[PDB]
């Protein structure tokens, strides 16, 4: 919540975690990969994401020391939909974050291999981005055609995975 | 007829004397702050900054 000095100096300490916590499977994606991944393990762990939040308002001050057991299972579910899209979809999954790599990691500016990891997704994993908050009478915005806002340089393999899509039929 | 005429007058003085009292204790009396500060808002608690706020503030 704060942001660094003059002079900060950078330490870790070699220990382990001691007697009573179990070990866990963390998630070892980049910022790439999870804000890919982001609307899907959103949307399968709501609950589970939910219910830490609420364990961590409930017990003021506690807080950190409380709720071990709760933040250990939003770890292990969002492993499961992170090992899922891989053997899902590890190619246009691969494609859609290659493409976000560039572009500050701009969501703006990779509509298309997006649509087609999206696609690939609610078939096999079927799990779907919803933006909440969002009435009726309000078009999402990564379904709308002729954006304003268009990217700098549409990267090739997507123009190309797209292009093959629509030529296959399955988008 | 003149000492009935003086027990009028001392209840008279008794009776502002006694006011004087209460209204002097009526002063240093705590007071809510529902009266002394703002009306409506009548708690003190505030849930002041709410952009950035993390579920576990409150106590």
């Amino acid at each position: 919540p704060r942001e660094a000095a003059a002079h900060w100096v950078p330490f870790e300490d070699k220990a382990n975690m001691p007697d009573n916590v179990p070990d866990v499977v963390e998630v070892g994606a980049t910022s790439a990969p999870l804000l890919s991944a982001s609307y899907f393990i959103g949307a399968k762990c709501k609950p589970y994401n939910d219910d830490f939040m609420l364990c961590r308002e409930e017990s003021q001050g506690s807080g950190a020391i409380d709720c071990l057991k709760e933040g250990r299972r939003v770890t292990r579910c969002a492993v499961s939909v992170i090992e899922d899209i891989n053997k899902s979809c590890l190619d246009e999954f691969r494609l859609h974050w290659q493409c976000l790599e560039q572009n500050n990691h701009q969501l703006s500016g990779c509509r298309k291999a997006e649509a087609l990891l999206n696609k690939c997704v609610f078939t096999k994993l079927n799990l779907e981005k919803k933006i909440p908050g969002l009435r009726p009478d309000e078009e999402p915005v990564f379904l709308k055609k002729d954006p304003w806002i268009k990217p700098a340089v549409d990267d090739f393999k997507s123009v190309r995975a797209y292009a093959e899509a629509k030529k296959n039929g399955t988008l | 007829d003149i000492l009935n005429e003086e027990a009028k007058i001392v209840q008279a003085l008794n009776n502002q004397r006694e006011l004087t009292i209460k209204m002097h204790e009526l002063k240093r009396e705590e007071k809510d702050y529902a009266h002394s500060y703002s009306p409506l808002f009548s708690d003190p608690v505030p849930q002041g900054g709410s952009i950035g706020k993390a579920p576990g503030s409150s106590r």
